[PDB]
Order: C-alpha cells, then structure tokens, then sequence
C-alpha cells in the first residue's frame, strides 16, 4: 500500500492510506468555563478530552439551566483536523465516560483548584456535524450507534442540557433555586473514529511504522534535526503538521514499511 | 462588557500548581469580626484587644489589620448593615427565643441584596420571584399586609382602614417579609422608625463566616421550608468562657480565612443600594 | 412484572398544572395558631391565595389539631397531599418523633389480644403501636419456658412498664424474646405494625426549634429526608405565606396517594 | 476474501468473514425495572449498553437485598444476536464503567426522572453461557479475562448481587435496613467481542466497505429504495437484518471491495 | 508492612456470631436511670435479654457512673466493647462535648510541670487535658522576651482564665506562643495531648436533645462520626431495650480497638 | 453572562458599524437626582417648583418619577455624609469665599472612588502606603492631632502619652481627607465621639457625578497633590444672578450634563466581584 | 510549526528571515526614570491622563519566496483573472469568494483554492504572455 501510494503521488494523482483508529487528534485535555468566578461554585461550560481517535466531551452547568432561557443550555464543541479524513465510520456514544466523576481540578492560570461532582443527564438535541471548508456536508440530529462521515476536516457537537421539567422527590432535592449546588448538572458525548482512509500518512492502533521509525532514532542515539519533534513526540508532529514534515513523515514510514517487510 | 465577560477563559487542566499564596492572603488585608458586649463584660480586661492581636500577629497577620467592633445584642446588630473591612468573620450567641432573628441576620450578611426603596402610602406591590423579598430595618416597625383581588379589592380585609390588615411583624427591627408572588399587597409599615425596601437575592456574600457561639443549627438562611444548606460559612462552637472562643478563633484562623474569600468584598455596606 | 423503557425517550412537559388541578391538598394547624391568626374568613382569604397559584377553588382543606398529643390519637390523613405544622415544644422531645412516625410511615397491621395470647417481634420492623386516651404499657418477658424474667406472671406490679399516660405509644422490646404486657385496655387499644415503607402523601414542617426527628427505630441512623422541613417561625402569617408560596416546592418533594 | 465467499456462496458452501470488532449488537441502551414505584426510591433491575461490539450491562438495588432470600437478588440478561457468530475472543471484565456514576434517568413512559447513586459491589457467581438454538455451547462460571464462545448467538448474562456479610463501619452507614437509601448497590459486567468469524456480511472496526457504500449513496444524493433504511443507518439495518437485505448487503459490500482494491 | 489482596476473593461467612462469644460489652448508664428502673436484680433480667442475642451468660458487663461531671473525672473503658448512654442538659453544652471528645479518640499524653517550666503548642493535634475534682486553668502568652503580653508574669489577677470549677477540661490555645500556666496543682492534673486518631470501641448514645457535639476543635468541620448516636427518652426502659435488640448495629459501627499503649489499666477481657 | 473577576482581554474590530443613538434609551431607563443647597429653594419661592422643573425635564426626555430632588443646608452639613444614591447625580454649590478647602475636600469624595477601612486610634499606630491612601474622617466635629514617630516607636517632636504635645491638621471641621507623609507610624488623637476616621484608598473617579460651582472661580484641587491641578470634565462652574437661570441652564443641558458623566462603573453588574457598590 | 528559527533583539533596519509561518514582535514600555519638567508634566500619578504612553513597531515584507502563489506589487496576475472574471459578469462559483475578495480569499486559504489559485495563475501568465 505505501508504495503503490508513494507511486501515485510521484504522478499527482489521489492517494488513500486506510488506517484502524487513525491518530488524527493531538493530546488536548483541557476545559473552558463559559461562566466562571472565583469562588467557583456556581460554573458553566464545556470540558474535553482529544485523544487518538476519541473526543470525549461533556458540558456541565451547576444550576441546571435555573435561569437559562426556557431551561435550556446550548453547549458547542468544534473540533479542527489537520488533514481531511475520508469515509470515516464512526462509533458515537452519549454520556462522556471520564468526566462523569468527581475530580478537583486546577484553574485556568493554575493558581486555585476547583471542585466538580456530577450528575449525569442525558444529551438533549445532539448535533454533530461534520464540516469540510465550513461546509456541511454529513450532519446527524439526535442519532448515536455507528455513524458515518464520508469527507471532512472539522468535528461540530452540538448537545444541549434541559432541565427536566418533572422530578421525583429523589431528584427535586439536587437542584435547589438557590445557590448552594452540591450536584452539579454534566452532559457528555464520545465519537471514536474506528477507521478512515487518509490521503496523508498517520500513525494507528493497527501499523507499528512509527514504532519502528521511533525504535531505530532512539536505538542509535540521534541527535534533533530540523524537521521532525525532540524524541519523535507524536502530539508535537500532529500539533504543527507541516507538508514538508508531511513530506518526511510519508518517505520514513514507506522505507519502514520496506525494512518491516524484510526485517520482522 | 469591559470586563472581558462574554468571553470565555480555556484552562489547560495540566498547570503544574505553580505556588502557595495563603501569606500574601494575610499580609495586606484586613479581618474584623462583631463580638456581643456580654463576651468584653466577660473578658472584663481594658487591653484584651493587644493580647489578641499579638496572637494573630502570630498567626501570619501583620498588627495593624485586625479590628474589634462590638455590638449589643443581634437586634442591635441588625439596626444597621455593616461590613467594615476585607474579611468577616461574625460571632452571634445563641438564644432559643432569638430565632428567627439569628436566621434573618445571617440571611442579610451571607447573601447579596440588590435593593430598590418601597413607597407604601402611595402605590401597591409584589414579588416577582423567590428572589424578591421585602427587608425592612428600623427601630421599630409593625408590617401589617393586606393581598389584594384582580380588581383591586382586600382578599379578606378592607383597604380603608388599618385594623383588618394581616400583620406579619410586630415590633422587630429588620424583616425579610416573604408574601406570596402572585397578587398585590397594600402595606402598612410604620414609617416613622422604619424603612421597607425590596431586595432581589443575588450570589452570596462570600466572605462573612458566621460562628454561632453556643446551641445548635438552626441557621434557615432559604425561604421555602424545602432547603436547609448549612453552607461553608456557617459554623458553631461551644463557650463556657470566652477566653476559650477567641483562642479557638485566633488559632484557626488559617482554617476559617481558606473556607471564604475577600473578592467578594462590596465598597461600604451590606444592602446594594441601587 | 417488569417495567422496561428506553435511556433516549423524550422528557414529557411539566405535569405540574395538572397535577394542581386534579390533587387536594390539606394542612393541619394547631389551635393556639388559630388564636393568633385572629380572623373569621382567613380560610376563604388563604384558598384565593391558592387559586392564585394554580389551585382550584375546591382543592385546599383546613383541618385544626389541638396540641400533638391531641392528634397522635387517629389522625386521618384523607387528603392527596397532607403537610402538617407540627409546632416545635422542647418540653416533648419523643412525641414529635412518635407522630412523624406514625405519620410518615405506611403500617400494615394487626390486632392484639393481650389477655389470651402472648406476644413478641417477628422482626426488627414491627412495633407494639398503641393509641388512646391513657397508654400504660407494662411488659414482661418470658423465657423459652413461659417462665417470668425477673417479674412474677400473676403480679402485674413487678411488670416493667415502658410508657405511662400517654396517647401515641410506639413500643419497643426485643426480637426474639416471648412478652406478656399489661394495657388498661379500657382507654387504650394496642397493635403490632410492621412498617413496609413510607407514606408519600404526608409531609412534616417543624415549626421552630431544631431538627430532633429519629423517626427510625435504631439509634444507628438518624436520617432526614425531604418531606422532614423546618421553619424558624416569629408570627404565623409570615409561614402562612411562606407554605402558600412554595407550594409548587413542597408538592414536589412529595408524591400521589395512589 | 470477499470474492472468495462470493464464489463459496454461489455454489452453496460454507463461509466465514473474519471481523476485528464486529457491529453485531444494534445500538440499545435502556433499562428494566424489577422492582419499582412512583416515588423511584426503592428500585431493582437493570441496566444495559449494547454498542458496536460490547455489552455492558450492570443490575442494581437499592435494598442491597435487605429482604431478599438469603440476601442474594439473581439478575439476568439475555441478549439475542442477528446472526450466528462462530468463534469469537470475547474480553469480559467485571465492573462495567458507564453504569458505576449518579445520573438521572427519565422513566419508562419518558414522565419524570428518577436518581441513580451507585456504589459498586463486585458481580458474584458470574454465569455466562452461549446459547446456539436454545442449547448451552459454552458456560463460564466466574472467569474473566479473555474468554472463547465456539458457535453461538444469544448470550445470557447471570450475574448475582450478595450483600457483604462483614462490614467495616464506613460500610454500615450506606445500607440500613430502614427506607432512605443514599447510596445504591449496583453490581456490572462488561463483554466485548474483539474478533469473530461470521458466515453473513457486518460491519466491524478494521474494514471500511460500509463508509464507501454510505459515501457513494450520499455524496450522489440518492433515494431511499426499498431495501435499505434511510440514510443507510446501521441500527436499522442490523435491527431487522432480513435474508433480501442480507444479499443485497454482501453484493454491495463485494463491489465496494473490488472499488476499494482499485480506488484508494 | 503493606498487604496485597485480591479483588475477586470469596466473601467469608458472618463473624458477628464470632464476635459475639469471644468478646465483651460494656454499657454505661446515669444512676438516675438506676432510680428510674427500681428493680433489684434487673442487671440479670437485662442480661438474659443479652444472651438472646448470641452474647455469652455473663459477657456482658454493667457500671454506674452519677453525671457527665464525674464520669469525666476518670472515664476508664473497661472491656472490648463500650456504649455510654448520656443524658442530655442544656446547661452541660460544652463539657458533655468534652467528654465525647475524651472518649472518641486517641490521645498520647505525658505529665507536664506548671512551677518549673512551661509549655507551648505544636499543632492542633495536641490540647491540653486536665481532670480532677476542680480545674481553674488560668494562661497568659509570653514571647521571645518571655515577658507576658496582656498580663504579668508574677500577677495571678491579670491571668486570661479558660476555665473555672470544671472537673475535666481540653484547653485549646494558640500554637507557637510559649504560655505559662496556673493550675490547681493539689486538686485538678494536667497532661498535654496529641490526637493520633479516634478511639474506635465507644459509641456515645445522646439520651435525649440534639445531635450538638462538636469533638473537633476546629469551627471549620463538625464531624457527626458513625458512633455517635441520639435516641430521645421517656421512661429509660425503652432505651435499654432499644440498645438490646439493636445491638449488632451497634457492635457493627465500632472495629477491634487498634493501638498498643503503655499504661496498662484493667480491662474487663474475655 | 459569566467569568466575574478574571479581566480578559477583548478584541474589537475598527471596522465596526457606529451603534445607534441610544441617549433616549437612557433617558427613558435611568434616574436622575439633583441636589440643591436650600437658600436655592428659600429665593425660588414656590411649593411646586419641583412639578414645574419636573415637566420641563419630561420635555428634554425623562419620565416623571425619574428626576428626584433632595437638598441641603450648606456645604459643611452636605459634607456630613454624602451618600449619593441614583444612577446620574450632579450636584449644585455656591461659592463661599471664605471656604475653599471644603468644596475641594467634598469634590475629593464626591468624583472619586474611594475604598476604605476601618481604624482603631487606641491600638494601632497608622502609616500611609502611598499617595492614594488618604485619612477621610466625617461627622460632627473632628478635630485630628498627628503625632509622627520614628523607626523606633517614639514621637517626632511630640510625646506619645500627652495629647498637647501633639499637633493638629484640622479642628472643628466636618470632614477632613488628611494626607501625611507616606512610610512614617503615626499616632492619632481623633475626637472619636463625634467623628469617624477611615483609612481610605482612591481606586479612581467616580463616573456617575458632576459638581456645577453656581458662582466664584476655579478654586478646585482634587489631587492632593501641589504640582497638578487637574480641570476634568464634570467640574463644571456657571455665574448666577437669580436661581431660575441656574435651574433653566441644568434644565436645558441635560443632554450635555449626562453627555460628560457616564454610568457608574462599578454599579453594573460587569463590575461583579471587583468592589461593587 | 513553534520552533524559534530566527530572532532578533533590538536590531533594526533590514533583518532576514529564513523559513517561517508566525511573526512575533515582542516590545515593551519603560517608563523614563528621568524626566525633564516639560515631560514630567505629562504623566501624573493620579487619573486624569491627557497624554498617553504608545509604543510602535513596523515590520515589511519587502521580497520573499513562497512555495505557493499568492498576490504581490509586481506581479499583475490577479488583476488579470478579476478582469476576465468581471468584465464577463460571471456567477459566483463554489470555490472563490463573490467578486474575487483578496481578503477573504487569503483568510481562508485552503489547499482546493490554492489549487485554483495556482491554475488560473497559470493560465493568466501565459495570456499575459500573448496578450498585453
Ligand atoms: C410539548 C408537549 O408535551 N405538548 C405541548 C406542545 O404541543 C406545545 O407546542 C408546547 C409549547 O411549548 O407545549 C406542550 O405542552
Ligand atoms: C452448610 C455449609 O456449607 N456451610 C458453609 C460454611 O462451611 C462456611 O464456612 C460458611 C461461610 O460463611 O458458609 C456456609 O454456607
Ligand atoms: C433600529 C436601529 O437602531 N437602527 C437604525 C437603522 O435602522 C436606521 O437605518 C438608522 C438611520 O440613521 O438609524 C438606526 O438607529
Ligand atoms: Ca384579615
Ligand atoms: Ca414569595
Ligand atoms: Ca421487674
Ligand atoms: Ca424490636
Ligand atoms: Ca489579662
Ligand atoms: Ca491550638
Ligand atoms: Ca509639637
Ligand atoms: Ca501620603
Ligand atoms: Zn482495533
């Protein structure tokens, strides 16, 4: 497959590497508060996780939408790619599995650490669509299970959280009017792209090309050159993926795929 | 909004918990708290004021940033709305009969009270929400309410007259009046010695740490009898004597100031007046 | 019989409207704040005050208790929703327990008939619950041989009495160990309940005080649940209008009879 | 492969595709109540995800089999497949993460909601058999870890609730024999088919023959035939996975191999 | 020494049957619950009803104490098991808090000298604890200098007093402030003490009241423990019974007491 | 609609359209409160000369009940306790000549933002941080005395235990803003009676008030501070011969009077957890 | 791709830059220590500043060598193509942004429009070849 694709590109025609569980996602942990004070006790926005192929994202509100308009929280989450992914399937699951617990969490400037304990609603209005150059083209409106999204470069979730409107006395006593909110409403969503056909090279779950790219720079102790990462960092090489890094990265994974032919 | 408030902040979740800032918390700010005149008749010393603040110096506090203010009883106390420096924190004793009073002291001082002035002899009012309640402080004023029809007539009373309105404080010096939000109210207050005013509850007051000095929790800061939340800063102590109160608060202190923060300090007093 | 159904189906609107329009609620105040409410048509003025809030006109009853020992003998409970102003006397610690206990709890129950059986808890969940005028309760165990443990079975001196004098009595002796107990069944009527669970139907708001309510029988919980409510209480009218207010609150902590 | 078993089929042979992760399970997550009322604070039964290629399933009561025969509550879940699966390596964990945090539920008629605060006890006596045609294949009585299912397709998971005889005091305080229960005994399991052999077409994690059949039929804007659901939905296709549609599935997913040999 | 068990291990059998006859119970009483039962021998009628129960003929254990004052002159646990059933008084708000503090928890303690030297604080673990039949405890604070601030150093009149006419005090003072001290030496015995963790074979039954007991000093938390429970009284026959037939949950919140100390009082052991 | 107290940086087009008007929204939103000494209504001679202005200011463009009108004795007894209340204030005072110090003083308050502590003369001795803390004392008679210490806690040219020895900044005066040298303890002798001193600190100008000096020049020095003399643009002054010019000039120039105010900033609700009253 | 290839502090005048796809200018203000009195009249230590302290840099790009095309001074390609393009009054396509907006067309510079771009700038410079 590598050289039938190094082939075709030496020509300019389209090329397609099929990858199981692509790395197309850069290491980001991180969060965003939509409303947010020092005291930290009343809180909105989103948090998230990027992680190989997995989003796992979760927007939480402590007041439940008490004071939202017609008790509903719009929450966004846009993901950008570094190369256009095509005919993707992907496993799209409600309910963020990692944000679902309570953690305490450092601040945006580090200094404070704030508390999170969450109760789980499930993902009111699910939107997720998916964009090529602002354009959508696939979108998918309260569906989960397997979907699929045939050419894209960006990742939009749009979930909401809606106050229920009708609660039992085991429920009632979670979301006072007032301000002290010990449960803390959180709303999440997971996509796991299971496999994608790229036009550049990557690196997945099923090749070990990197390994071997990775297994021979640190074997024989090379020092850091212009182009690739300090120690070959993954995250680093798909933060700022350069064609010309693009250009390296496709000739040092096609002549690993050669020595991976040869040598077992 | 010139602020930076429709923005959103990104944290990064990774930030290496980069220093420990409790003495610049207590090197430039001021805490004061209101004692009752019982506990300095008990102390019954003239310069028990240097004695403590030696012992917060101690406590990472420079001299001069620590003050004493007294008060007579929580009626006293709550003639007036006064928060004076950074931090707060308020000792109250407990009283079975004072019980309603501690509740509405500590139901002023906690939260935050944008407040609007009431003119009862001329125009009607509601609530709007749970929010809206109607504080009242003064020396001494009787609330008598009386609901009103969809038409403008008494539901059970007769607006003419003063007799057949609903009292619902006698002879109290400051009320949170809650009525129910639907219908208008015609009002007889004693405005001579009192002030009525409406008052949306806003985010809490976050610094004042009421310390009730004696008893048991009885602090319903809510209105709806659904919710009780004793919160972070309603603690309580025993007092056999109050040697024993001000060597708990002076040793503590590092327990009580991380439990509060003064970003949430207001300019002179405790009623947000427009 | 299994009740299935799907973790994506849709939130049905606010039942609450009509659970306003169908339901009949009833509070139950005590006497002396009948004195000091001081009014012959408070109640027509509270129901439009209820109207305004959703109510029908037909919906809201008032229905007096004297003091809590007056209404621990039967209290009815007919309404759909019930909350009770169970005014707070420090003097009376228990008796705030007992009729929350009674009240608060759904008993299936018995009889019992103490002159010609003996008797005894099958369970931790049964209590020896008496009602009346006079409650004077004597028991004495027995061994596994019907001989008197530390008391004589013919003298009813030596019986060690749990309760005297009182109107609600919620007895409680040993599981497994056999009874015999001496009531003046003339102004008091004993029988054992189990209690399968609690009444959805009634709710408790303590005027005053503190909150004291061990409702459950061991000393080794002490929960407070959501429909245990306490106020602080300086005039009536002020919680009046405060139970008014936050009907749409208190209903909602609460459930349907049926 | 797939013109291997196209000419083994057109003679009436046997066949077997290999999958990595096969979509054989519908997307189902939902619940069943045992035991139940309106108040929702004195429930049983269970709960369960059946996504892509994973079962988790978890039963909880809130008793903690306070009253139960000698303070055991037997939970059970059956899951019948679409398709006979033939051996296939299924990784089954206890403990099945999605069901182990509070959240609020709607209830069966979607009215109000009900609350959910489990603490995790581990599954006693797991029993899980491989029903082909209503006979036991193979049964694993409390064996985790990588297991083997021969030929099979219905699963049923026994799984038992024990209360803990011996309770440190910081356990006492969650299970009182009285009504309000704070924290919620809740016991799960979590059965995951990494690779199976199945004689019809599926979707699974490593091909991507479904995401060009999908990007053919969406980026020509085509209409909905007679056969195949609406925008090519994978929940309803395997929901009612019928004979005609069976053919109609592996002739497509043959041409969009041979498409896929030629076109990257 | 660090103990590596596995998570899938078999759940052994009930041990409470175990627990029960190889081990104690003490239950300590009012005398004004003694005057209320009026009976001669009903230590027997009530350990008869014990014995229903899986405890042994004579396992269970029976002493007297007259109020939370002179309980808390000397609190000595006998046996393995120990509940304690305090009356509850309003105006005894803080010393029956002193009390549970005393018997909830571990304290290392060794005897100071009040004439000779003088003593600060480390930490809030350690307090001051005196008993006796009268401790009037009167501190002042010195410095560096070791001079008295706020008070004199030789003037007994310009003293901070903490105490008076109490038979058990824990004095809470400031830490890293030497303090000098007068105390009653001929009557009332004082010790310094550090918390180490909770004494865990005592369960406080408030009799009576509201549930007030606030054990750690901090004002920050009040930590209602597993073993401190409230059961409301009218006749003290009720709470016997309720203590009897409630009795393996209430031996199921305490644990075996875990500490080797050295001072080696009596102990009432199976 | 959130993060109260984080100060993020915003960044704006220059190529954003011009928003509409927005003066008659602010007319018809706001309030407006205009504060007269009393020889004002003792010359007017009228009981309804507040209806009268009243419908003059509904033809410029606010409502009825917008406009409230309170007043004052003199200068000295406004110096009391200014506690200005709604959202637009502009205030009227005439030039006494004999005082200058007080209107400076009471402008000094009254366009500043101040955030103040309390004190304790008894216990503590007092220093200055910098410039912009400042000693604001009010009530009925002060009367402060300084006494300036060394780095040893002894006095300068006074004796800590006499109070003649001490020396006086003011005396007999309603308010006082007392500034003193910065870095150096000092001891106060305040008539704590009568008076209240607080330990203050200019956090920068109050937004929602302007002083009108009816008569006398340009005498105003709000900045403690001899070198600069600053002329802002809400210290505006106007020459009178009767009062009904006066009242028709603020009447007829409201839309430039609340033109060089502006709201208060930190009564919005932006100014969440950053001093808010 | 955040790696510091060329830096330059305090240096002016024409600078070089090898590779690069971020520019960083980081100044700072000082305020003078020492003033003369025609200065120090003009930065108080109270509010009211009617002189406001302002720091400025520029930076030119006055030649560079770009692997994909662009727009320049030189060059009159895209003068050309909005020419052909609008004397013709041709329909907004679905690639280019409406009336040929240089702006929006570098803002969003993605690799199908830079293929066009390149294309058209192809085909201009051959017609500018013949054409004049
Ligand atoms: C949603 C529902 O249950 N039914 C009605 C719906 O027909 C109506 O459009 C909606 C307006 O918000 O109000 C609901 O009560
Ligand atoms: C009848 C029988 O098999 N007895 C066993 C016993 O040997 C074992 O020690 C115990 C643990 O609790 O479980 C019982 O069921
Ligand atoms: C509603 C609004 O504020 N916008 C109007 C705008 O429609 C109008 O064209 C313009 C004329 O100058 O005046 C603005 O105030
Ligand atoms: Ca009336
Ligand atoms: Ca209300
Ligand atoms: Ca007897
Ligand atoms: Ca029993
Ligand atoms: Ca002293
Ligand atoms: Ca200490
Ligand atoms: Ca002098
Ligand atoms: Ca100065
Ligand atoms: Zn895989």
């Amino acid at each position: 497959e590598y050289i039938e694709n190094w082939n075709l590109q030496n020509r300019r025609q389209r090329t397609g590497f099929t990858f199981h569980k692509p790395n197309i996602f850069p290491y980001s942990a991180s969060f965003t508060l939509n409303r947010s004070q020092p005291a930290h006790d009343n809180l909105m926005g989103t948090m998230w996780l990027n992680a190989g192929s997995e989003i796992q994202v979760a927007g939480f509100d402590y007041s439940c939408a008490i004071n939202a308009p017609a008790n509903i929280q719009q929450f966004e989450h846009i993901v950008p790619l570094r190369r256009v992914l095509t005919t993707a399937t992907i496993t799209l699951l409600p309910d963020a599995e990692r944000f679902s617990f309570p953690r305490v969490i450092n601040s945006a400037d580090g200094a404070t650490t704030w508390f999170f304990n969450p109760v789980i609603l499930r993902p009111n209005n699910v939107e997720v669509e998916f964009l090529l150059n602002g354009q959508i083209i696939n979108t998918y409106q309260a569906r989960f299970g397997t979907i699929v999204a045939r050419n894209f470069d960006t990742i939009r979730l749009s979930f909401q959280l809606m106050r229920p409107p009708n609660m039992t006395p085991a429920v009632a006593v979670l979301f006072p009017n007032a301000q002290p909110f010990e449960h803390h409403a959180t709303v999440g969503l997971t996509l796991r792209i299971e496999s994608a056909v790229c036009e550049s090279v990557l690196a997945d779950a099923s090749e070990t090309l990197l390994a071997n790219v990775t297994s021979v720079r640190q074997e024989y102790a090379i020092p850091v050159g212009p182009v690739f990462p300090p120690g070959m960092n993954w995250t680093d090489l798909i933060t700022n993926y350069s064609p010309s890094r693009e250009d390296n990265l496709q000739r040092v994974f096609t002549v690993a795929s050669i020595r991976s032919m040869l040598i077992k | 909004q010139n602020y930076g408030i429709n923005l959103p902040i990104t944290g990064s979740m990774d930030t290496a918990y980069a220093n420990s800032t409790q003495e610049e918390t207590f090197l430039t700010s001021t805490l004061c708290l209101y004692y009752p005149t019982e506990a300095a008749t008990e102390i019954n010393d003239n310069s028990w004021k240097d004695t403590l603040s030696q012992l917060f110096l101690t406590k990472g506090w420079p001299t001069g940033s620590v003050y004493f203010k007294e008060y007579t009883n929580i009626a006293s106390f709550s003639v007036d709305p006064q928060l004076y420096c950074d931090y707060n924190v308020v000792l109250m004793k407990y009283d079975a009969t004072l019980q309603l009073d501690m509740s509405e002291l500590a139901d002023l001082i906690l939260n935050e009270w944008l407040c609007n002035p009431m003119d009862i002899t001329l125009y009607y009012y509601q609530q709007t929400d749970e929010a809206n309640k109607w504080i009242s402080m003064g020396s001494s004023c009787t609330i008598k309410v009386c609901p009103l029809n969809t038409q403008t007539l008494g539901i059970g009373c007769l607006t003419t007259d003063a007799t057949t309105f609903e009292e619902v404080a006698t002879a109290e010096k400051l009320v949170i009046t809650d009525v129910v939000d639907g219908v208008n109210h015609k009002l007889d207050v004693t405005t001579a010695t009192c002030t009525i005013r409406n008052c949306k509850k806003l985010g809490p007051r976050e610094n004042v740490a009421v310390i009730q000095v004696g008893g048991s929790d009885i602090l319903d800061i809510t209105a709806d009898p659904t919710t009780a939340p004793q919160t972070e800063r309603m603690m309580r102590i025993n007092w056999k004597k109050w040697w024993q109160v001000f060597y708990t608060v002076v040793d503590y202190v590092d327990q009580i100031i991380q439990v509060m923060s003064k970003r949430s300090r207001s300019l002179n007093s405790a009623a947000f007046y427009y």
